[PDB]
């Protein structure tokens, strides 16, 4: 089958486990025929004038001694197999995982997070039951079902098996048919039921509206109508699950009937015996499984393939955006200077960022802003290595950052993303991705540095309570001091501030850029906002309208001209507080 | 409890189920008497020749001729004379040997001539007999084959019987329980409809809509088990064990006893799936949202180096998984399958056992038909245990969801109503003195008092939280003030039916509430009383969007995008317009527009104009600018009206309103 050729990696790597299990498959479903042949020897003994307490003891002995083997077995080579099946989810979660945590946002934009999920929590269950489950019924469909067959055929006769095994390729068709038209109304009935979910829903959010027209009846009628839908396709799914157990049960008695009747015309014929009569018909109910085992190995392989080869699409077929080469010798970051960055957004046409010249001296505070819309904020996209670099030039001191290796350069770049991006981690926790290393001091000093020690305080001290699942006290302006925390704990060379504080009050936030620029003028920083105040008193303001540059001048040369006097605007904001 | 509330629901609908019931058992009587067809076929035909057998004359049909003289058995036989001329066909290993006279007991017989000596506890006689050949031996079982084509036939036609029966019993089973399944979630629907807006604002809407439907589908599943897998066996056993001690009473205290061990395995399978199914559970969560907070933040993961610990963690949680799923394998393996054919062999060496010690005391044996009958029940009781277990252990997530379920439907507090108003108001609503505390202590509103005449647009200016939202829910009785008095025209709001109160007012909150379907579904929520919404919605400023938007005519179904598929400005005029479709007397308009970020005013304040026509228009806008043409412009002070007047009276004073609207001005 196509799904275990593609799984040829994992069992490679795990033969002996798998070899063990089906030796120990095959050895258990050899030995599973003696019982019933005992059992009609039993019984030919017993009416022949030949039985002794020694023969019966010995059949007694046999027997437990049988069951016991074939239980010690069934527990080995069962415990193998779906380990193995554990094996191949844990495998194919850890593959999964790594391989999201390397890649880059342009892949995320192509492939949605439902999609990733359903791989993470469907797919990997698919392949994991084909690896266990789908071999266990190729083993039951192809070598219990032919042993039986034989076996029946030379130990019992050869014409009872041929009678008496008729109905059951009949009972495996309709069996399969059955599946699949049940298995479309199905998909029906669920849609239905979806249908329904969400008009509960809508009948339940927008409730202030449903119950202020006094319209609580006719939505009434509206879900009574829908649940009878519900109901109608749940009843034409039904009429076609009813049909599974008369269908199984005709079939089969049908089978044991034409094996007891034609065992009978031919005892009677002096072709068999009461032994093998009862035999065979051990047989037969330990044969009506391989039937059932067929449509399942045809369904569990295909659906493997299927979510194998969605597994494999999300894993190979996507490769890292962004790689590293030889990585220059360059211990930290010089001045940064753009020469011709003319980077094309992917999924837009447009270019969406022109050449921008404009180089940041070491120390030098830069501070962008502009026109909603404007494009400022690619130019910390380009500095952060997230997408293809494009084309252009951006050197640290003459080694394009293409150069430098991502570990060196992530490390630089003290981030803060403009939306809000904690985590579901403890606010200590939280704070701590910049700095793994800190030893609890450096944090009180670093909230200090952000003014975030006072906000936090009233925070009932619960392990400093926790931010993504419920913040116990939480508002933009905080999170924003959080972001900013972690950047300055991180002690980057680097510090990009991406609408750096547009939550927290004006002082507040004048007073956290202050503290900033004041232990950190040595190091390069970055500011993106709109309220012109954070970059009062950056040396080099650079006003961005559409995808360039307007003036690259300081800012007592951005107020000296008018192409963009929103600082004038917000003056009457200032002279407004 | 919840098997009480269950099987009151089950009462309800009990024709259905009482069918079911006795469908079922006439199914499974005509199974269960299958294999007395077959215990029968096998004694009485195959095994008939052992029987004695007389000599007669050719005098009588199925009277057996074998060289010349013609014998009879002693059951196809009528009596002419018993006498004592007796024959028989005895088997020694695999050979019929013919003893034209024997009167003894049997026990071990062997032959070295023909002797053909009967040995059991001491040699007794020798008998003179004679191997029989294939044909005669046939000849000897001739007699039967009628017999053995009646039992046949009436073996398939019980089987046809069965299958028509089974249909009908499942088939009216899963009927019975989507009807119950279809009660339980109209009568649930129905109770949300009659539930205080309290119970809605604290509880998310994906709870509510899973009480609904979720745990219905839960309950769906446990009435499905229990019918179609607990009295179903239970009627497939008590059946059983009836055929059983019909064919052999000693035997059957066997499987009696087996029963403790179903129960004893259960008991133990439950205690252990239950742990290891809610942690492997329970783990599998944390995977899943560990994966899901890993892509939702995955910038900052890696801009922080951050990928070496999450990864750290997602291992504990892969390994934990894992270790709890092998501790699962193991226990089901051993529990469930290696017990199944380990008491099916038992059960055969039981078989053996009693039939062997029978056949050694002077060999008496216990028909053969009785031990096919025993192997041929004993498959049948075997099958169902495994699904019984499992479904014993899965009982619980149902017994949850049951638990939420009729607890919300017991909740005592709700909203009695229904009762629409009767003539129009024409718009006079006053807060005379009213005091609003959302559970307890903390006032939003304290002593309001105002009296919004006919005069329209009395508008409420505020922020960050005074009580305005508050005066709003107020109106609606969405909360009820619980101190102090409101009335609409004359009336007390508290003295009349909510539906009535609803019936005179519109509303547009911030959001425009857009419902799946299309625009006419949203001009009338699908009222179907009122016709023409077009025409009158032709009024309200609403010419050109349709028209853009495809061929509309109350049939463009574009909602389905849940909103997305129109503008934010579309939305809010399409808001408007179902407002004025009821044309209500009064209009509560809360934040229209003025949310955040916006500065496309008239686009929304045209249409606010052709609203605010013959109403009282309660605004709640902030952009104070839109609010200047007020007429009672009211200030809330953090739950007092601190000032009343006009946007001219109120500049005078300068208190507060001057200021923040000096601010908001100046500003823009
Ligand atoms: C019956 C079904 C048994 C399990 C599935 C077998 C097929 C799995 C599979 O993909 O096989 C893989 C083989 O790998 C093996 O051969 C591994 C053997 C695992 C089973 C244990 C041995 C059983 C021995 C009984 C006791 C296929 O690998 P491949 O890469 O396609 O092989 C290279 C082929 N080439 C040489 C032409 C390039
Ligand atoms: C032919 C096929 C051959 C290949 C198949 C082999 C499978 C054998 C399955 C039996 C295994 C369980 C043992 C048992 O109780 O069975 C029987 C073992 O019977 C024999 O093994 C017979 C030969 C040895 C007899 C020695 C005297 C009994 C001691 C046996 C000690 C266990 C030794 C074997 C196990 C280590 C018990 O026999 P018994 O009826 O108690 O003995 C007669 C005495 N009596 C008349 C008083 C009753
Ligand atoms: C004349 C007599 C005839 C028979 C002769 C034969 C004599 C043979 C005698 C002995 C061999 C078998 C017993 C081995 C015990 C030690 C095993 C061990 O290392 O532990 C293992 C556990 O093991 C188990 O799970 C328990 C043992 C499994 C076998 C079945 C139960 C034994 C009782 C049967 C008796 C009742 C029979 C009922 C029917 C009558 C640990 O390793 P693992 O398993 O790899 O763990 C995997 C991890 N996981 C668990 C988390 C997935
Ligand atoms: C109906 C079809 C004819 C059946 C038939 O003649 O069976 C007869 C033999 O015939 C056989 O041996 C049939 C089996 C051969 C087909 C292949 C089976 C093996 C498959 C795998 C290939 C790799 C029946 O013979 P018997 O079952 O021994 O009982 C009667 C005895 N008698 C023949 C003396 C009368
Ligand atoms: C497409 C490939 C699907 C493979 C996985 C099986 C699957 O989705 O089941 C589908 C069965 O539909 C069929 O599989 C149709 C063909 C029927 C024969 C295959 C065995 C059906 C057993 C049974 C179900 O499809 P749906 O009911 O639309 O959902
Ligand atoms: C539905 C209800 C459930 C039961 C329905 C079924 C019921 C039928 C089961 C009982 C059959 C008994 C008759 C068999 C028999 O001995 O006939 C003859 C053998 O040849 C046959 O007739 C072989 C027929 C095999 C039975 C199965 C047929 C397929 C059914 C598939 C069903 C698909 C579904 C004997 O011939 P004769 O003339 O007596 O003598 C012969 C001697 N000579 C060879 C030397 C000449
Ligand atoms: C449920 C479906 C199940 C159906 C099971 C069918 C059982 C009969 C199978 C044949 C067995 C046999 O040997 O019969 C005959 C040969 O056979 C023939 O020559 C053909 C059958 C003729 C008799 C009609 C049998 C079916 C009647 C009923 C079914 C209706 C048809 C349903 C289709 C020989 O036997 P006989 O003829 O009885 O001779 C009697 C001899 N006596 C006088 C000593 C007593
Ligand atoms: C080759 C393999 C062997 C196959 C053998 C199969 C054996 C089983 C055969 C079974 C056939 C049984 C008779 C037909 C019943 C179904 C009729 C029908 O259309 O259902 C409709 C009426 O729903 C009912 O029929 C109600 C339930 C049956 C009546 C109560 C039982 C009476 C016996 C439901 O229609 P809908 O689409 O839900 O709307
Ligand atoms: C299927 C699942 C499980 C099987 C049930 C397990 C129960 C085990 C106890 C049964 C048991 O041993 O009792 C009896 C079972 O003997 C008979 O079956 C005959 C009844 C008479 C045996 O004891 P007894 O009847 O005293 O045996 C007489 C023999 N003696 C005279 C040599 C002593
Ligand atoms: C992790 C996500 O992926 C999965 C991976 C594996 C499994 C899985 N674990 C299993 C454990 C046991 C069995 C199983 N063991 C059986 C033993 C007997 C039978 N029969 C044979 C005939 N008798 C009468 C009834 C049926 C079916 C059986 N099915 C299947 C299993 N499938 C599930 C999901
Ligand atoms: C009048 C007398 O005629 C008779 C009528 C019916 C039966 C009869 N009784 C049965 C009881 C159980 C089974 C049966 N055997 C099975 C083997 C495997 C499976 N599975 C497990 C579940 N999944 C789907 C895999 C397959 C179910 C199974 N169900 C068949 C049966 N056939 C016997 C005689
Ligand atoms: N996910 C995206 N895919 C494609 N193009 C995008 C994407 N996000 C933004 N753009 C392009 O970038 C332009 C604006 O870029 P940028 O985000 O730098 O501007 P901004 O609005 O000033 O910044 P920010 O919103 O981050 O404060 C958008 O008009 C669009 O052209
Ligand atoms: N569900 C609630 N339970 C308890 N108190 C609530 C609840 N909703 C709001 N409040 C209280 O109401 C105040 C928040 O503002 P309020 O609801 O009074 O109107 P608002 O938010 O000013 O309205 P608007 O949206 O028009 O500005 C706080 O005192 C808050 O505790
Ligand atoms: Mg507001």
């Amino acid at each position: 089958f196509s799904v275990l050729k593609k799984l040829g990696w994992f069992f490679k790597a795990y033969w002996l486990r798998y070899t063990i299990a089906i030796v120990l498959l095959l050895a258990v479903n050899v030995i599973e025929m003696f019982p019933p042949k005992l059992l009609g020897n039993a019984i030919d003994d017993m009416k022949a004038g030949a039985f002794t307490a020694e023969g019966l003891l010995f059949y007694i002995g046999i027997f437990f001694v049988l069951t016991a083997a074939v239980y010690i077995m069934s527990y080995f080579w069962m415990h193998q197999l779906f380990g193995g099946a554990n094996l191949m989810e844990k495998i194919l979660r850890t593959k999964l995982m790594g391989h999201l945590l390397t890649m880059s946002p342009p892949f995320y934009e192509k492939n949605r997070t439902g999609d990733l999920m359903a791989r993470g929590t469907n797919d990997l269950q698919a392949v994991s039951l084909t690896t266990g489950f789908g071999i266990l019924t190729l083993v039951d469909s192809t070598m219990f079902m032919m042993t039986i067959f034989l076996t029946m055929g030379f130990l019992i006769s050869w014409k009872l098996t041929f009678a008496a095994i008729i109905p059951l390729p009949v009972m495996a068709i309709a069996i399969s048919l059955y599946g699949s038209k049940i298995h479309e109304r199905f998909t029906e009935a669920q849609n239905a039921f979806g249908a329904l979910n969400d008009r509960v829903l809508e009948s339940v959010s927008g409730v202030r509206v449903i119950r202020a027209y006094v319209q609580e009846t006719n939505d009434v009628r509206r879900f009574n109508e829908m649940t009878a839908d519900v109901y109608q396709k749940n009843m034409k799914v039904a009429f076609i699950d009813s049909l599974f157990e008369p269908t199984v049960k005709l079939l089969v008695g049908a089978s044991y009937l034409i094996g007891l009747g034609y065992g009978a015309f031919l005892v009677f014929r002096n072709e068999l015996t009461l032994g093998e009569l009862v035999s065979f018909n051990v047989y037969l109910g330990m044969m009506i499984w391989p039937m059932f085992a067929i449509g399942e190995l045809i369904n569990v392989m295909q659906r493997g393939n299927a979510s194998l080869d969605r597994v494999n699409e999300t894993l190979s077929y996507e490769t890292d955006v962004t790689d590293p080469k030889q990585p220059a010798d360059l211990k930290e970051p010089g001045d940064i200077v753009f020469s011709h960055v003319s980077f094309t957004y992917p999924s837009s046409t447009s270019d969406n960022l022109q050449d921008i010249s404009f180089t940041v001296r070491k120390g030098q505070t830069v501070g962008i802003a502009g026109k909603t819309g404007s494009g400022k904020t690619t130019i910390i996209k380009q500095l952060l290595r997230q997408y293809p670099p494009g084309e252009g030039s951006i050197t640290f001191s003459g080694v394009p950052i293409q150069q430098i290796p991502l570990d060196r350069l992530r490390g630089w770049i003290g981030y803060v993303p403009q939306d809000h991006l904690l985590f579901s981690r403890t606010v200590k926790e939280n704070i701590l991705y910049g700095k793994q290393d800190a030893t609890d001091k450096e944090v009180q000093q670093a909230i200090a540095e952000a003014h975030f020690e006072k906000d936090l305080h009233m925070l009932p001290s619960g392990l400093e309570t926790m931010v993504g699942e419920k913040g116990v006290a939480l508002s933009g302006g905080q999170k924003q001091r959080i972001s900013i925390a972690r950047a300055l704990m991180a002690n980057p060379e680097i510090l990009i501030l991406d609408d750096s504080l547009s939550a927290v009050d004006a002082k507040t936030e004048a007073a956290i850029i202050k503290n900033i620029r004041e232990n950190r003028k040595g190091k390069t920083t970055f500011i993106l906002t709109h309220r012109l105040s954070a970059v009062e008193h950056a040396d080099l303001i650079l006003v961005m309208d559409g995808g360039v540059i307007a003036e690259r001048g300081t800012h007592q040369e951005l107020l000296a001209n008018n192409g963009w006097y929103r600082e004038q605007y917000e003056r009457q904001q200032l002279f407004t507080a | 409890k919840i098997g009480k509330t269950l099987w009151r629901y089950a009462l309800l609908y009990r024709k259905l189920l009482i069918t079911a019931v006795l469908l079922l058992t006439v199914a499974v009587g005509a199974e269960l008497t299958g294999p007395f067809i077959g215990k029968k076929m096998i004694d009485d035909h195959i095994l008939g020749i052992e029987k004695t057998w007389y000599e007669a004359a050719e005098k009588d049909k199925n009277a057996v001729q074998f060289h010349g003289v013609s014998y009879v058995r002693e059951d196809r036989l009528q009596e002419p004379v018993s006498k004592a001329k007796e024959a028989h066909i005895y088997q020694v290993g695999m050979a019929f040997y013919f003893v034209d006279q024997a009167v003894s007991f049997d026990g071990n017989r062997t032959v070295s001539d023909g002797k053909l000596t009967i040995t059991n506890g001491d040699k007794s006689r020798a008998y003179a007999a004679e191997k029989l050949t294939k044909q005669e031996l046939f000849q000897f079982y001739q007699p039967e084959i009628k017999g053995m084509v009646l039992l046949i036939c009436l073996y398939g036609g019980l089987l046809v019987f069965s299958v028509f029966f089974q249909y009908g019993q499942h088939y009216l089973l899963q009927m019975s329980a989507n009807r119950i399944i279809q009660k339980m979630r109209q009568d649930v629907f129905s109770h949300i409809q009659k539930m205080p807006i309290r119970y809605f604002d604290n509880l998310p809407a994906g709870k509510v809509v899973a009480r609904i439907t979720n745990d219905t589908e839960a309950i769906r599943d446990l009435y499905v088990t229990v019918l179609s897998t607990f009295v179903t066996s239970g009627i497939y056993m008590f059946g059983i064990f009836t055929a059983l001690f019909l064919l052999d009473v000693k035997l059957a205290f066997v499987c009696l006893a087996i029963v403790p061990i179903i129960w004893l395995w259960s008991v133990i399978y439950r205690r252990y799936a239950s742990y290891y199914n809610q942690k492997i559970r329970s783990i599998n969560s944390d995977i899943n949202a560990k994966m899901n907070e890993s892509i939702q933040g995955m910038t900052i993961i890696q801009a922080f180096r951050h990928q070496k610990e999450t990864m750290r963690e997602f291992e504990e949680l892969n390994e934990s998984h894992f270790y709890f799923q092998n501790r699962m394998l193991n226990l089901n393996s051993l529990m469930s399958h290696n017990l199944v054919n380990v008491i099916r062999n038992l059960a055969f060496v039981c078989l053996i056992w009693h039939f062997g010690g029978a056949s050694l005391n002077a060999a008496g044996i216990v028909s053969i038909g009785v031990l096919y009958a025993f192997v041929d029940y004993l498959n049948r009781l075997f099958q169902p245990i495994t699904g019984i277990v499992n479904q014993f252990s899965k009982l619980e997530l149902a017994r949850v969801s049951a638990g939420r379920v009729f607890e919300l439907l017991e909740e005592k507090n709700t909203e009695e109503a229904g009762e629409p108003a009767k003539e129009r108001a024409l718009g006079r609503v006053e807060f005379r003195d009213v005091s609003f505390a959302y559970q307890e202590g903390e006032e939003v509103l304290k002593h309001i008092s105002f009296t919004a005449q006919k005069g329209e647009t009395v508008a409420l200016v505020g922020h960050t939280g005074s009580g305005k939202s508050s005066i709003l829910n107020l109106l609606f009785r969405f909360y009820d003030a619980q101190k102090g008095d409101v009335l609409i025209d004359g009336k007390s709001i508290y003295n009349m039916s909510r539906q009535e109160l609803r019936s005179h007012m519109g509303i547009v909150l911030q959001d425009p509430y857009l419902f799946s379907g299309t625009i006419g579904s949203n001009v009338s929520l699908d009222d179907e009383r009122m016709t023409e919404e077009e025409i009158k919605n032709a009024l309200r400023q609403v010419g050109a969007e349709p028209l853009l938007k495809k061929l509309p005519k109350g049939i463009n179904e574009p909602v389905i995008e849940k909103g997305s598929t129109l503008s934010s400005g579309e939305r809010q005029l399409i808001s408007f317009a179902r407002a004025l479709a009821f044309d209500p007397a009064i209009l509560i308009l809360d934040e229209a527009t003025a949310h955040i970020d916006t500065e496309t005013e008239a686009v929304i304040q045209k249409a606010l104009d052709v609203v605010k026509q013959g109403r009282t228009t309660f605004v709640i806008a902030h952009r104070l600018s839109t609010i200047r043409n007020a007429d009672q412009i009211l200030v809330l002070d953090k739950g007092e009206i601190v000032e009343r007047g006009n946007h001219e009276e109120l500049m005078a004073l300068e208190g507060q309103y001057y200021q923040m609207y000096e601010l908001q001005k100046g500003q823009k």
